[PDB]
């Protein structure tokens, strides 16, 4: 019906399905793990169940497991029940994959695909002392309460602020001074990964469900310190990881237009369905379910990263070690 | 050392600390100033999310490094 497959939910893992579904239409990202060597201990590698699961998304006909994959990270049964946030597995599942990827074929994919480089600018207000902070990032935070859209969010994330009071700077043999901290960007990622702050603490973990609106194409040059007039940082939305219920728990889905061509599906576990641009983005622009998550792909990169992705980028080690698994 | 603390406002808050101090240790000055409590503050830097049980030193965080508070939207 739609092209594409769905994962099975084990039982709360929603946030896996949706994050893998995520990695998977990454294409040059699921190109890279396709060739990690696994030729590494059967269900205790990471790799090796992210090439099974990506392999069978990718030609199986019925819903795909990830049985192997969370016994891969060392878990029992009973943590396949427990709800988790989608950003904070993205950050363990990337971090772990990057670090295996070193010394391999593909050393450096996960920081060419997702990290960038923020700088943050201090300048005393009553004293000649400045300094420099330049530190790598592979998602960006963006404040949600307050604010109409992603644009002035990214307005606000840039704005100039008062390192004031009990916030004073650390400014040397001058000791506590006021301040003014800045922060702009240096580079943007090819794939760039958005958590909206849907959250603010009756002494209770709160979501926000208040509107916010994102676009399809976002333009990011006002938040670089250099444009380079050659590569525009214009970016094609991707993805929507949806959560709908409460800080407690909920549920998520994913929705994405795999081909950065603007037709889009919805995945909710074992269904994926065909939708409009408009279920994908105004509908969950919120205002219980909106977004949580969002990826945008860099405009100069979509042909590369969203490349067409065959049997051809499948070694056909991992294909017998695959199949040769009953 | 003092490095920054990105809060769940987007707010940024100096927050003073030692190379030796483990994650805990953060997780409860940051509660001592945002009040947040550590059991439910995640806190990324340079796209990991430190670990309860490492140090500050452990990730080359040095003076004037921001770390990025959220929470935890679960599903």
């Amino acid at each position: 019906h739609t092209g594409y497959v769905g994962l099975k939910n084990q039982g709360a893992t929603c946030y896996m399905n949706s994050l893998l579904q995520t990695l998977f239409f990454t294409n040059q990202l699921r190109k890279a793990v396709y060739m990690m060597p696994t030729e590494d201990d059967s269900s205790k590698s990471v790799p090796l169940a992210l090439q099974r699961v990506f392999y069978e998304l990718q030609h199986s006909d019925k819903p795909v497991g990830t049985k192997k994959l969370t016994k891969s990270f060392g878990w029992e049964t009973l943590d396949s029940f427990m709800q988790h946030d989608v950003q904070e597995l993205c950050r363990v599942l990337l971090d772990n994959v990057e670090n295996k990827m070193k010394g391999t074929c593909v050393e450096g994919t996960i920081p060419k695909l997702f990290r960038g480089k923020m700088v943050s600018y201090i300048q005393c207000k009553e004293v000649d002392y400045r300094s420099d902070r330049r530190e790598d990032y592979y998602d960006i935070q963006l404040s949600i309460k307050g604010k109409k859209n992603i644009f002035e969010s990214f307005v606000d994330y840039v704005a100039v602020e008062q390192l004031d009071g009990d916030n004073k700077y650390d400014a040397g043999e001058h000791g506590l001074q006021e301040a003014e901290k800045g922060v702009k960007f240096l580079t943007l990622p090819p794939v760039l990964h958005l958590q909206l702050m849907r959250f603010m603490y009756t002494d209770q973990n709160i979501k926000i469900n208040d509107r916010f609106e994102f676009p399809e194409q976002l333009p990011l040059d006002e938040f670089l310190q250099k444009t380079d007039p050659k590569d525009p940082a214009n970016y094609i939305l991707h993805a929507v990881l949806v959560h709908s219920g409460d800080n407690h728990g909920g549920h998520y889905v994913v929705y994405l237009n795999p081909k950065g061509d603007g037709k889009w599906c919805k995945f909710d576990d074992d269904v994926v369905s065909r939708c409009t641009k408009e279920e994908a983005i105004e509908h969950n622009y919120g205002g219980c379910t909106n977004a949580y998550m969002l990826v945008y792909i860099r405009e100069s990169k979509l042909s590369e990263v969203l490349q067409a992705v065959t049997d051809h980028d499948i070694p056909q080690q991992l294909v017998e070690r695959l199949q040769e698994e009953k | 050392m003092q490095i920054f603390v990105k809060t769940l406002t987007g707010k940024t808050i100096t927050l003073e600390v030692e190379p030796s101090d483990t994650i805990e240790n953060v997780k409860a000055k940051i509660q001592d100033k945002e009040g947040i409590p550590p059991d439910q503050q995640r806190l990324i830097f340079a796209g990991k999310q430190l670990e309860d049980g490492r140090t500050l030193s452990d990730y080359n965080i040095q003076k004037e490094s921001t770390l990025h508070l959220v929470l935890r939207l679960r599903g």
